[PDB]
């Protein structure tokens, strides 16, 4: 593998530098399935990096699934990883926030972390105000920054950006710092029916007229 | 009117000086003047208040 | 205008062949204060396509504002003809042996030399009428690569658009699959560069991006065609202008075959994120910071206004799209300009664009305005019934009208 191993490196090299979406999340993926079955003694350090992953997909939800590293992981010395993937998987703000800050040399001095741990904190917060807008009609906004924690203006920032994004269906009041949420469903079809008739006849009167001559 | 009839297409509350430079009426009583003659005929839903001077559009 | 940011090494490094003199008389003539860089590459390499009528003519409008070597000139002309009458020469004996190959390299060396010497209109006749007597599929790619450049050269892109579909459609279309996305020849990418750089041409911004993202970094370099960093600046600025947000994110922001494109250009990368992330003064202004750079381009020159405006409106019109009451100072604050500057652009966006609400000048506020089906319909079905009604009583007159034979003669 003289070619295909320096290929493969330098790939991995970049994508570990910058991160192309899913081509470096294949490759992410597939290097850390390489360092579990090659790798067994770096388990130690690989942990964390299989539980970020775990939490970046956010899809297999089975971190916990291999019994064996249940013994090794109830040591208090490396525990940090196992509480985030409970508070992340619970969807709850103040356990994430509290854990992250409170603990210390652990999480915060990794660069490979902390280039990640933003839409970490993001996606929590994300599902959290999904499940909270759910049965209010008209909200405020402050209401919402206390729920979640953030200052007024990243709350409006993220409405802006999950109204864009066609996830939250409402639309934001300025002036009064509010969001309204469309709820009342109208009977549409009949009015667009008879709009679709109307020019329908519109157009064969004008035919039907015109065939004179 | 054809213009100040547009303008109802695209504002709610207009201020009679600065609508009377748009439609080149030259003048805010000249303007209220011109809106007060097309509310009275039926061509426009808008009400004038004298004390901000400020024609607002209903259209409603 | 001070530009030192723009370095003439590499710029002239990124191309290569006779493009290269077109687009130096275009910055040169189009922006002034290069006094010693262009001078020195003018002396050093200004030798080319034996043409200085008009660069005498132009350098002497220069001087005068602020020559002809006969020897040389003579010397230029004599190998000139001489080189292509031994052309000539070989190209009897090898139609006289008759041989496909032969003739072939011949028509190929009569390209190169055209090219060389600046006739282009006999070469492509010449091309046109050898195509019949090409049969492998390496030379019909060849040849249709050929005629493809000179048509870029000559400025007729609706004519070589149909050249670049059909030497997409012949070879099995399009490879089928497309040899493992593209082979390591880069021939696909060539045509895709040169069908988006005609679709620009063409003012088709949308085709154009679509055209151009898909080219792939493989192919490097190429210097007879557009720079790697044009392509990626075209490819961003028609994105942008052109394509939605949903687009924009699953053919640019995620695509993982622009981003290294887009490597090359930073200033556009920033650009299109902090569009897409709603930053819309910080986008505005780097754009138009940018401006200037952009309209010493070639290509992109006289489209440089309309995409400008385009990529304003759309995001005027994203701005307002999750609001139902705006308030404008900060939307001004925002786009970069005053409260009525911004009211005079939201009025003529609401006349006829995308933009459906209602200004308020007394608080200087944007109201959405919701329009009820219900009375629409109403009036829209009544309008209909009233016009319907008019209709047949005229065309019952004119019915009338006609049996009776009513009509206006002569005296």
């Amino acid at each position: 593998p003289l070619i295909m191993g320096v290929i493969r490196e330098c790939g991995g090299k970049m994508h570990l530098r910058e991160g192309e979406f899913e081509k470096a999340h294949t490759d992410f993926f597939e290097a850390f399935k390489n360092y579990d079955e090659s790798g067994s003694p770096r388990r130690t350090t690989c942990l964390k990096y299989l539980v970020l992953a775990n939490m970046l997909m956010k899809s297999g939800i089975n971190p916990f699934d291999s019994q064996e590293a249940k013994p090794y992981k109830n040591d208090p010395e490396i525990l940090a990883m196992t509480n985030l993937v409970s508070a992340y998987q619970n969807n709850d703000i103040t356990e994430f926030e509290k854990i992250l800050k409170t603990n210390h040399s652990n999480i915060m001095d990794d660069p490979f972390i902390r280039e990640h741990i933003e839409e970490l904190l993001r996606n929590i917060r994300t599902q959290v105000l999904i499940k909270l807008i759910k049965p209010y009609t008209r909200i405020h906004i402050p209401f919402i920054s206390k729920e979640l924690n953030i200052d007024v203006a990243d709350v409006e920032s993220l409405l802006v950006q999950c109204i864009l994004d066609n996830t939250i269906h409402g639309r934001i009041d300025q002036v009064n710092q509010l969001l309204e949420l469309d709820h009342q469903k109208r009977g549409g079809a009949r009015y667009t029916a008879l709009d679709k008739w109307t020019n329908q006849l519109n157009s064969l009167n004008q035919a039907v007229v015109s065939k004179l001559a | 009117k054809k213009n100040i009839q547009r303008l109802t297409k695209t504002f709610l509350t207009l201020s009679l000086q600065d609508m009377a430079s748009r439609v080149q009426l030259s003048g805010p009583q000249e303007a209220e003047k011109y809106v007060l003659h097309m509310i009275e005929d039926g061509e426009i839903f808008a009400s004038i208040n004298q004390k901000d001077g400020m024609v607002s559009f209903h259209d409603n | 205008v001070e530009n030192p940011s723009l370095d003439l090494e590499q710029y002239a490094a990124s191309y290569s062949g006779l493009m290269r003199i077109e687009r130096l008389q275009f910055i040169a003539d189009h922006c002034p204060t290069l006094r010693v860089e262009a001078l020195k590459m003018a002396l050093s390499f200004v030798q080319r396509t034996f043409n200085v009528d008009m660069y005498e003519e132009i350098h002497r409008k220069l001087s005068e504002a602020t020559a002809l070597d006969t020897a040389w000139v003579e010397a230029t002309r004599k190998k000139a003809l001489l080189k292509l009458e031994k052309l000539d020469t070989d190209l009897k004996n090898y139609k006289g042996n008759s041989i496909k190959e032969s003739i072939r390299r011949g028509h190929d060396d009569l390209g190169d030399h055209y090219l060389d010497c600046g006739d282009l209109s006999n070469a492509l006749k010449c091309y046109s009428r050898a195509r019949d007597y090409c049969t492998s599929a390496k030379h019909v790619i060849n040849m249709c690569l050929n005629v493809i450049k000179v048509s870029v050269y000559l400025q007729n892109w609706s004519h070589v658009l149909s050249y670049v579909s059909k030497a997409e459609s012949t070879p099995e279309i399009a490879e089928q699959r497309g040899e493992r996305d593209s082979q390591t020849q880069a021939i696909l990418t060539k045509l895709k560069c040169a069908a988006g750089l005609a679709e620009l041409a063409a003012r088709k911004y949308k085709q154009a991006a679509k055209c151009l993202l898909l080219a792939s970094f493989d192919h490097c370099d190429f210097p007879e065609l557009l720079s790697p960093s044009n392509v990626a600046i075209y490819g961003g600025l028609c994105a942008l202008a052109t394509f939605d947000r949903q687009e924009l994110q699953r053919n640019v922001i995620s695509s993982s075959s622009f981003k290294l494109f887009l490597e090359l250009e930073p200033q556009v990368r920033d650009i299109i994120f902090k569009f897409y992330e709603s930053k819309y003064a910080s986008c505005l202004k780097m754009l138009d910071e940018m401006k200037d750079n952009l309209l010493l381009d070639m290509y992109l020159a006289p489209h440089v206004r309309t995409l400008y405006t385009q990529i304003r409106n759309r995001a005027l019109i994203q701005y307002f799209s999750p609001y139902v009451s705006a308030d404008m100072h900060r939307m001004a604050a925002a786009f970069n300009t005053t409260v009525a500057a911004l009211e005079d652009e939201l009025t003529q966006l609401i006349l006829e664009g995308l933009i459906s609400a209602r200004v308020d000048s007394h608080s200087k506020i944007l109201y959405a305005r919701d329009v009820d089906q219900r009375s629409t319909t109403f009036e829209k079905s009544l309008l209909m019934g009233k016009e319907f009604q008019r209709r047949a009583k005229a065309m019952m007159l004119r019915a009338a009208v006609l049996r009776n034979q009513i009509h206006v003669k002569s005296p």
